[PDB]
RNA sequence: GCGGGGUUGAGCAGCCUGGUAGCUCGUCGGGCUCAUAACCCGAAGAUCGUCGGUUCAAAUCCGGCCCCCGCAACCA
């Protein structure tokens, strides 16, 4: 019912350029959803994009449920980096080490689909892999 | 902010050298004061 | 440290000068406004006008960004400049210059952006100076301005080429054209069109006066000699029928006279110069070729007379510097900087000039 | 189709029986003049359209290609 994942950084109180009719395009108002937003953000950190679902019901009090910040980002942390995609095998822009990677991967656990830590870790380097930076 | 009418008529190719050479852009040589066009017949207050 | 001072010192004072250029509350102000625009729902039913928007919006965005950036990046490398200075940790000095050399390459790249946004700015260019009409004291300044370019350019890094050079029978030059190679070379010259005034005592006048004289630049770019491509045979339509006249059986009867048509321009060209009609259509063919390329040659004349009409619009607005010698005081009349070093102005130091210029972009 | 041509920046030579780049102007540096013109002196400057060939050797002889200039392109 309604339910999409957009929207930019957690910091930025009511996203009206990125985002705009986007958010506001069923029934639900704008300030309610920023609002949601904000309250989630404090018990953590500004600045990271951050996923939540959007189950918009005919009552408009929308139930929601936070999920982990995305992976590129992180990884973007990780590196010290801001564009590494532009002609990867080519000649080769970042690089990032395996322990590094594997300590981003425990703390996303809760969300991240799997018991092996092992499995997300491999995940995490095939995407940092395919963003262009080699491991 | 008024267009000066010069005096080319329809300018062709080049808009600036032609105005140069026009009498917007003569060339200006002061009255002498004191020396060869210096002669003044009556003052500026005579 | 002390360098690094300095260029810090320099890079606030850049800002400044970018922003007043720019007129940044305006853009941000603008950026306001069409990102509320941006934000209503109703805006992105008309498709046309919302992309419109959104390409507007995002430059409008970026300039206010990258201000605002300079501002922080530049108080950040201040306060870690006293670390450098008094605490004496070396790796923090270290970073806060990392940063300053970053801002500072971000800032140039907005500049640059602003400076040399034109489509031929990267080119090079084609210097025309011309002498006024004052005689051999116009002559004089022509040629003065010309070796003032050719310092310029030296200095810059540039080429220079004198392509031809029309001298003045006594003294200076009467008109000159200079090829000046180099990346971005016509960026940064193109303000340089215009209509220059000398002011000073002429030493060709033997009544000592003061004279005024002005003398044009026009700095145009090489533009690429596109080729002319040859015309298609579903755009032509070609006739054949007989000839007027002549003389036989023969004749009545063939159809050797050839008329080719241009569909999209309705142009035609006849021929029935020769027997064969083979060598007619050929005839005519080439003077149908010949047709076109005066087309375009014309369309071309034309286009360029709107041009130069609309510059003549300008009339005494074309004059761009003032160069006094009698009171030794350079002014550039459209940007409004002024120097009392003439002479060094003279010799070729025209950035003060031409900077300034280019962030106004006039 | 048949001839003639392309040579310092311009207009002309040589090519005439292969090996020597000449004339007049123009350009550049000096002079004369208050200065400029004229005048005087001294210099520089040419892969001979281009590409191949024949030669010990090519502006020069032969051919191809590009461009120019004549002519001829008829008796139905
Ligand atoms: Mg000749
Ligand atoms: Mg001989
Ligand atoms: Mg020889
Ligand atoms: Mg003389």
């Amino acid at each position: 019912q309604a339910y999409v994942k957009l929207q930019v950084a957690a910091g930025m109180a009511n996203p009206s350029p990125p985002v705009g009719p986007a958010l506001g395009q069923q029934g639900v108002n704008i300030m309610e959803f920023c609002k949601a937003f904000n309250a989630k953000t404090d018990s953590i950190e500004k600045g990271l994009p951050i996923p939540v679902v959007i189950t918009v019901y005919a009552d408009r009090s929308f139930t929601f449920v936070t999920k982990t910040p995305p992976a590129a980002v992180l990884l973007k942390k990780a590196a010290g980096i801001k564009s590494g995609s532009g002609k990867p095998n080519k000649d080769k822009v970042g690089k990032i080490s395996r322990a590094q990677l594997q300590e981003i991967a425990q703390t996303k656990a809760a969300d991240m689909t799997g018991a092996d830590i092992e499995a997300m870790t491999r995940s995490i380097e095939g995407t940092a892999r395919s963003m262009g930076l080699v491991v | 902010m008024s267009r000066y009418q010069h005096t080319k008529g329809q300018i062709k190719d080049n808009a600036i050298e032609a105005l140069l050479h026009d009498p917007l852009f003569r060339q200006r040589v002061e009255k002498n004061k004191k020396g060869k066009g210096s002669y003044m017949r009556k003052g500026k207050h005579g | 440290i002390n360098p690094v001072n300095n260029r810090i010192q320099d890079l606030t004072e850049r800002s400044d000068v970018l922003r007043g250029y720019l007129d940044y509350d305006a853009k941000k102000e603008r950026l306001e406004e069409v990102n509320a625009e941006l934000e209503q729902p109703d805006v992105w039913n008309e498709p046309e006008r919302a992309q419109a928007l959104g390409k507007e919006r995002s430059s409008l965005e970026a300039v206010v960004d990258t201000l605002d950036q300079m501002k922080q990046g530049l108080e950040d490398v201040s306060g870690l400049l006293e670390l450098a200075v008094e605490a004496d940790d070396e790796e923090t000095f270290n970073e806060a210059v990392a940063e300053l050399d970053a801002l500072e390459e971000k800032l140039a790249q907005l500049e640059f952006r602003r400076m040399f946004s034109g489509e031929y700015d990267s080119a090079d260019c084609y210097l025309d100076i011309q002498a006024g009409s004052g005689g051999t004291e116009a002559q004089d300044w022509a040629s003065m301005l010309e070796r003032m370019y050719l310092r310029w350019a030296e200095s810059r890094g540039f080429k220079t080429e004198i392509i031809e050079e029309s001298e003045g029978e006594v003294a200076g030059i009467k008109s000159v054209t200079i090829k000046i190679s180099g990346d971005y070379a016509y960026g940064w010259l193109r303000t340089e069109t215009g209509v220059h005034r000398l002011v000073r005592k002429s030493p060709f006048d033997s009544g000592g006066r003061r004279h005024t004289s002005f003398s044009s630049a026009f700095v145009y770019p090489e533009v690429d000699d596109d080729i002319d491509i040859e015309i298609n045979p579903a755009d032509l339509r070609i006739d054949v029928y007989r000839t007027s006249g002549a003389g036989g059986q023969h004749v009545n009867r063939t159809e050797s006279a050839v008329r080719i048509t241009h569909i999209p321009t309705g142009i035609v060209t006849q021929c029935q110069n020769d027997r064969s009609q083979h060598k007619n259509k050929d005839q005519a063919m080439k003077q149908m070729k010949a047709k076109l390329y005066e087309l375009e040659m014309q369309k071309k004349n034309a286009e360029k007379q709107a041009m130069e009409d609309n510059k003549s619009d300008i009339g005494w607005g074309s004059q761009i510097r003032s160069y006094v010698l009698d009171d030794s005081r350079i002014k550039d009349l459209r940007t409004g900087v002024e120097t009392r070093n003439t002479q060094a102005v003279l010799d070729g130091s025209l950035d003060q000039f031409i900077e300034a210029s280019l962030k106004a972009g006039l």
